[PDB]
C-alpha cells in the first residue's frame, strides 16, 4: 500500500498490486495495471462561461 | 493545503515564519603597541698641571 502525492504533497491516489517485468529486457522496471484508485478530485471550472 | 514544495532541493527558509539554525562562532581579537626614546650624553675636561715658566701668564 502506497500513497501518491501531488506537487503539494496530498495525497491523490492509493497504489497496491503484482508488478509486471517484461521477461534483454529491464529488471528493474515494472509497469502494474490498473494498480491505483484515486481518492482526491480536483475542482474544474468547465461548463462556466461562454 | 500548504504550497507548491520542491523534491530535491534543500530545506532552505523561503516566507516569513520560516525557521533557521545560527551556529555563534565569533572570534575577534586586535592589539597595537609603540614605543620612542632618545638619549645624550657628554663630557669635556681640561687640566694644566705643571705649567712652565714662561706660559705662567697664560
Amino acid at each position: 500500500m502506497t500513497p501518491l502525492k501531488g506537487v503539494d504533497s496530498q495525497v491523490y491516489a492509493l497504489a497496491q498490486g503484482n508488478i509486471l517485468v517484461g521477461g534483454v529486457n529491464q529488471l528493474n522496471g515494472g509497469r502494474i495495471t490498473n494498480g491505483a484508485i484515486i481518492e482526491r478530485e480536483l475542482p474544474t471550472q468547465f461548463g462556466a462561461g461562454n | 493545503n500548504y504550497g507548491y514544495q520542491p523534491l530535491f532541493e534543500d530545506r532552505r527558509p523561503r516566507n516569513i515564519g520560516d525557521t533557521l539554525t545560527i551556529v555563534l562562532q565569533e572570534n575577534v581579537s586586535a592589539s597595537k603597541s609603540s614605543s620612542a626614546n632618545a638619549s645624550r650624553d657628554g663630557k669635556t675636561s681640561f687640566g694644566f698641571d705643571t705649567v712652565p715658566r714662561y706660559l705662567q701668564g697664560l
